[PDB]
């Protein structure tokens, strides 16, 4: 008995995975069907046809778009994340056909899953949205607007979102790909959203990703250097806290990118703060600040402006 | 850069 062609089996397998769950029997059937379909689209060409696009997006929405540490049926959900990634990354993938089903409502529901407590799920969501942003040109502006709103609600309202760091990782690759002169909206996003993110109590959870976005902005356009540095000194822990190691880490990564033209404009308030870190009661804060002297580029920057920096770093040596 | 993801070039229209 001929068991129908390959495209029909693909559609039926996708619809089997829409029946949400002999409990161990049917869960194993869907797990085998997902792994079977993963291998199908990975090692075959011309298998993602037009009727496949709605079946795949529907199966993903039925399994993933739900009401929300680790997941219960995660080995089942991981296969759906993996199949959908191979779906987006396949050479047969045509965004002109998929945009009828991967739209603003799909993206909006995908972003709400970033609040998941499962780090493995947030990592699959991070990569999924990264592929969607890169391949759907008509959704790029909408995706950044929603990320901007998520960050805004995280700063000035109920300040908790379990995926702030994952969203910053996506933005980092977006900022790294910005074009010739920056759009004015990008500079507004840096000075009014990315910089206020340094005040939140849980900064250490996402500080390495936030610091990468800040140095990528200054690496694109060096004009933002003064308002960026002055904001860091504003949000700097005025109390003697071990959190200053993060700021000292971010400040040196800026100095490895800073231009001599902009460095003169903020050097005095910078090293005045840096001098107080050397005098900190916390050994780790002073240890990190003293490590600046090993940076040959900072040394050259201080040498070309030795008349005003050295009196600050050594107040007893001068006069 | 450790956690850096592949960059996405701003070569589209908005």
């Amino acid at each position: 008995v001929p068991p129908a062609d390959q495209e029909k089996l693909f559609i039926q397998k996708l619809r089997q995975c829409c029946v949400l769950f002999s409990d161990l029997k049917w869960k194993e059937v869907k797990r085998a069907a997902l792994s079977e379909m993963v291998e199908y689209i990975t090692h075959n060409r011309n298998v993602i046809t037009e009727p496949i696009y709605p079946e795949v997006v529907h199966m993903f929405a039925v399994n993933m778009f739900r009401t929300l540490t680790l997941e219960a049926a995660w080995p089942h959900l991981q296969l759906v994340y993996e199949f959908f990634l191979r779906f987006l990354e396949s050479p047969d993938f045509q965004p002109n056909i998929a945009k009828k089903y991967i739209d603003q409502k799909f993206v909006l529901q995908l972003l709400e899953l970033f609040d998941s407590e499962d780090p493995r799920e947030r990592d699959f969501l991070k990569t999924t949205l990264h592929r969607i942003y890169g391949k759907f040109l008509g959704l790029r502006a909408y995706i950044r607007k929603q990320i901007n709103n998520i960050f805004y609600r995280f700063i000035y309202e109920t300040e908790h979102h379990n995926g702030i760091a994952e969203l910053l990782e996506i933005l980092g690759s977006i900022i790294n790909g910005f074009a010739l002169p920056l759009k004015e909206e990008h500079k507004i996003f840096l000075l009014k959203v990315l910089l206020p993110l340094h005040k939140v109590k849980s900064l250490s959870v996402y500080h390495p990703q936030l610091a990468y976005c800040v140095v990528q902005f200054l690496e694109k356009d060096s004009t933002l250097t003064e308002p960026v540095v002055m904001a860091l000194l504003k949000y700097w822990p005025k109390t003697h806290s071990p959190k200053e190691v993060m700021f000292l880490n971010e400040l040196e990564e800026i100095l490895d990118v800073i231009e001599p033209s902009e460095f003169v404009k903020i050097m005095e308030p910078l090293f005045r703060q840096l001098a107080k870190c050397v005098s900190s009661p916390h050994f780790q804060v002073a240890e990190r600040a003293l490590y600046y002297w090993n940076n040959e580029y900072i040394m050259s920057l201080i040498s070309d402006n030795a008349a005003k920096i050295l009196p600050i770093m050594f107040p007893s040596l001068y006069r | 850069p450790h956690f850096a993801m592949p960059p996405i070039h701003e070569d589209h229209l908005e």
